[PDB]
């Protein structure tokens, strides 16, 4: 899944 | 100044549980968005990411090791613990913990996330060996033969590391190559130490082997066989 | 999962050169990529974060560029401390992958290995095991391939090898490979061969012996 700070 | 340091057992036996502790200073795991992760490096191999934990307590794990890892933090002691269960020999590696910055804030307002994209400070790393061996001294065997000649000693079946090898009580150094030991499937190490000399010197050659762990010193003179 | 491929895996260079290492991702990772330099015996050290930002205290000869799926690290003027292994790391998707690494070592002239094969000692044989060792001495570049053959059968899964660190005077490497068999199996064959492939050798060289021959 996406990193904690992505998007 | 941020510093981290790993601690735990240097040796662990297969099926056992390994608990590694990362103690740090210079930041708090209560600081905004900070993370502490664990990365390992088997000897001679690439870095491998294991897990990370943030100050808001979100945890993430390598999918390949998910079932065997638990990461936890103890904010008041400035420590992060990683527990790996059911270890096997392939888990032998140097284990590092590392700091991950949280976003930069301005008057407590997050304004830059670029600093989270890296693990910026690392601990020295702790070497962990997984083997079911008890301490044991090496058996030393001879290795016997541009027009250079080669000979050496095969330091076989010992545990744990390290062992020291020199030639002619320390007087022979040029042309000496002592290779890093390999951990055999048996759980014992093995290494060779060789030396190259002008095909004429065949002068005497003796390897001095010393495995402190088992109190085993051996001097083995090696020559060009044939009586 | 996401794949990070570094190129080249190994690279030779000299002090003062400009080198560039590249890292490609299987899916876009935006700018969430970091570069590290790791010297032997030490932990990796952060050079560049967020694809191109220079980490504080890191010398300006290091530079990083790119975003999406292709990134590059360039060291403009290589210094002695830069002979090391470099890694890139992606932090956009979990797990936070590392590339395979690229080793940067001292360039020198190609040198083929001097190869030697050692039969097991009678002393070891009495204990029931047989170690056959092959030595590849002072060669360059580092990549070398050793293939054991017993009575022409290709061996597999029964050997181990280790390589020395680049020699500080020679700039060459040496490699030791051990073939291990029970005394019994050992006794069931005659021709023990160590086949070596290397850039400095026009074609593969084979060193061998016939067991028990006196």
């Amino acid at each position: 899944e996406l990193d904690k700070f992505a998007s | 100044r941020i510093t981290l340091k790993e601690s735990g057992p240097p040796l662990v036996k297969p099926t056992q549980t390994l608990t590694l502790t990362c103690s740090f200073s210079g930041f708090s795991l209560s600081d905004f968005g900070v993370g502490v992760g664990w990365i390992r490096q088997p000897p001679g191999k690439a870095l491998e990411w294991l897990a990370i934990i943030y100050s808001d307590d979100d945890k993430r794990y390598s999918p390949s090791l998910n079932t065997r890892l638990t990461i936890t933090k103890d904010t008041s002691k400035n420590q992060v613990v990683l527990v790996m269960t059911r270890v096997s020999p392939v888990d032998t590696a140097t284990y590092f913990c590392a700091h991950r910055r949280g976003p930069t804030t301005l008057f407590g307002v997050p304004i830059a996330r670029g600093p989270v994209n890296a693990m910026d400070v690392w601990g020295q790393g702790i070497t962990v060996t997984i083997s079911s061996t008890s301490t044991k001294g090496p058996s030393v065997f001879p290795l016997a033969p541009g027009a250079a000649a080669a000979l050496g000693c095969l330091v076989k079946d010992y545990f744990p590391e390290p062992v020291t090898v020199s030639w002619n009580s320390g007087a022979l150094t040029s042309g000496v190559h002592t290779f890093p030991a390999v951990l055999q499937s048996s759980g014992l190490y093995s290494l060779s130490s060789v030396v190259t000399v002008p095909s004429s010197s065949l002068q005497t050659y003796t390897c001095n082997v010393n495995h402190k762990p088992s109190n085993t010193k051996v001097d083995k003179r090696v020559e060009p066989k044939s009586c | 999962a996401l794949q990070l491929t570094q190129s080249p895996s190994s690279l030779s260079a000299s002090v003062g050169d400009r080198i560039t290492i590249t890292c490609r991702a299987s899916q876009g990772v935006t700018s969430a990529l970091a570069w590290y330099r790791q010297k032997p015996g030490s932990p990796p050290q952060l050079l560049i974060y967020d694809a191109s930002s220079l980490e504080s205290g890191v010398p300006s000869r290091f530079s990083g560029s790119g975003s999406g799926t292709e990134f590059t690290l360039t060291i403009s003027t290589l210094r002695p401390e830069d002979f090391a292994t470099y890694y890139c790391q992606q932090l956009h998707f979990y797990p936070h992958t590392f590339g395979g690494g690229t080793r940067v070592d001292v360039r020198r002239t190609v040198a083929a290995p001097s190869v030697f094969i050692f039969p097991p000692s009678d002393e070891q044989l009495k204990s029931g095991t047989a170690s056959v060792v092959c030595l590849l001495n002072n060669f360059y570049p580092r990549e070398a391939k050793v293939q054991w053959k017993v009575d022409n059968a290709l061996q597999s899964g029964n050997s181990q090898e280790s390589v020395t660190e680049q020699d500080s005077k020679d700039s060459t490497y040496s490699l030791s490979s051990t073939l291990t068999l029970s005394k019994a199996d050992y006794e069931k064959h005659k021709v023990y061969e160590c086949e070596v492939t290397h850039q400095g050798l026009s074609s593969p060289v084979t060193k061998s012996f016939n067991r028990g021959e006196c």
